[PDB]
């Protein structure tokens, strides 16, 4: 499995249709600064399915769509498709070529589509944990990894760690338990409080 | 006045209860035994991931208590060649920078991944760093897919191709490409 | 350095009243040189010195003076 081509149309700076080619090897995007280099980044987690707004560097739809320039008025519909070769199965998906469509409007309905089939957000999510390339997969890697690595807060380089051991999912079911089980005592407590007024 | 239904809620809350305290017992245990079991392996290729990034020197990681597997940090103790070895806080900006690329490297090595993107990771290397950074990438690029957002010209000049990204027209990105390889 | 090559390039462009290729601004360039030559490129689009064609992903690159 590759990258075999991002397109994008509408999304933050690439207010005109841009097609990045990759190679099989390395692939480097460079220029200016502020000239969009890192929204190529931010295009790649928007369209697997990201949606913490501090993870896209602006995870709103008007931080989504092209916002307007001297050059432009604003566009009302932004469009990411990631095309990857599938030739080695490494996705479960029975097609030598996946790709995963993520379009948003300004009236703010959202389209997600894999081999231009509509489909939900959930269903990305899951073609991509399901394949070992989830939230905790370093995929994609960023400055502020290694800024969590150089923390002063053990908390923060031991959180490297976890996701490297893969523990987010029984984390969360943990906590699942843990609120299961206050909120039963909570609703309870209300309960007896309510009846105790009665007496 | 007692009632029924009242009854049967803390009836049930104690059944739930017991299987609850199950379920967090079990992910406690998954938890503890997939974090030191990772980081077993991680630790195996810190030292060698570290070497070919400085061309030298020395590292280990280390579990600040070791009997504590839930909530115990990860000590970093690196030596870069011509230098003393010292914790990770303590190092040089770019000495710092490089050791948790190496940390980076070597959990790729134990969860590795078709494809990767890095996004300017390698900003506060030492220039004279970059190039082994660089000729990490190339080396280990038959393995996984690199897509490298980056600065530096050493990192530039051993990717297959490049992709220049620039406003040509005001606040609207242009993408031109060039091969290298 | 960057900024030396930007302006080697815009010299180079009022020589020659048409395109020019991207790799006849500076004859089997080597690769360190190649980078800085299309990172000039890229800073010189940005400051509307000059024109950019391309027609596919690492097809041929023409390259215009502006003003
Ligand atoms: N909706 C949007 N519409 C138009 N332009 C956008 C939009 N969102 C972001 N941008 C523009 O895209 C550019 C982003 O530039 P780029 O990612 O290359 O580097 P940067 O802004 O310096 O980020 P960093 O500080 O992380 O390096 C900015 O000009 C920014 O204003």
């Amino acid at each position: 499995m590759f990258l075999k081509r991002l397109d994008v149309i509408g999304f933050k700076s690439f207010a005109e249709r841009i097609s990045v080619d990759f190679v099989k090897g390395v692939t480097a995007v460079v220029g200016p600064n502020g000239s969009g280099k890192s929204n190529i980044t931010d295009a790649i987690r928007w369209v697997l399915g990201e949606q913490s707004a501090r993870s896209l560097r602006g995870g709103k739809m008007e931080d989504i769509i092209f916002a307007g320039s001297d050059s432009r008025k604003r566009l009302n519909l932004a469009e990411v498709t990631l095309t990857l070769d599938n030739d080695d199965h490494f996705l479960p998906i029975d097609f030598h070529e996946v790709s995963v469509t993520r379009r948003v409007y300004r009236s703010g309905e959202s389209e997600f589509l894999i081999n231009n089939q509509p489909c939900r957000l959930k269903d990305i999510i899951d073609l991509f944990m399901d394949s070992g390339l989830g939230k905790e997969a370093f995929s994609i890697i960023s400055q502020g990894k290694v800024e969590e690595i150089l923390s002063s807060k053990a908390e923060d380089r031991r959180s490297i760690f976890e996701e490297a051991a893969g523990v987010l999912k029984y984390k969360t079911r943990k906590k699942k338990a843990e609120n299961k089980l206050f909120e039963t005592q909570d609703n309870l407590n209300r309960v007896e409080d309510i009846l105790h007024e009665l007496e | 006045m007692r009632y029924k239904f009242l009854s049967e809620q803390k009836e049930d809350l104690t059944e739930a209860k017991n299987t609850l305290f199950q379920v967090i017992e079990e992910m406690d245990e998954e938890m503890t035994k997939r974090f030191n079991d990772t980081f077993v392996q991680i630790r195996s290729h810190f030292d060698q991931v570290f070497r070919s990034l400085f061309g030298g020197g020395r590292a280990e990681l280390r579990l600040t208590d070791p009997n504590d597997l839930l909530h115990s940090g990860v000590e970093i103790i690196a030596q870069p060649p011509g230098k003393k070895l010292q914790n990770l806080n303590l190092l040089s900006g770019g000495e710092r920078a490089l050791t948790a690329i190496a940390l980076l490297f070597s959990i790729l090595k134990v969860r590795p991944v078709p494809f990767c993107v890095l996004d300017q990771v390698e900003a506060a290397l030492d220039e004279a760093n970059v190039f082994r950074f660089a000729q990490y990438l190339k080396k280990y690029s038959s393995d996984t897919q690199f897509i490298v957002i980056t600065h530096r010209k050493g990192t530039m000049e051993e990717a297959d191709v490049l992709y220049g990204v620039t406003m040509q027209e005001s606040g609207v990105s242009k993408v031109i490409s060039v091969k290298l390889e | 350095p960057i900024e030396a090559r930007m302006n080697e390039i815009v010299h180079s462009l009022k020589s020659r009243g048409t395109r020019i290729n991207f790799m006849d601004l500076f004859p089997y360039e080597q690769k360190e040189h190649l980078v800085v030559t299309f990172l000039a490129v890229l800073e010189l689009m940005k400051n509307q010195l000059v024109l950019i064609e391309q027609e596919h992903n690492f097809s041929d690159i023409y390259i215009t003076g502006s003003e």
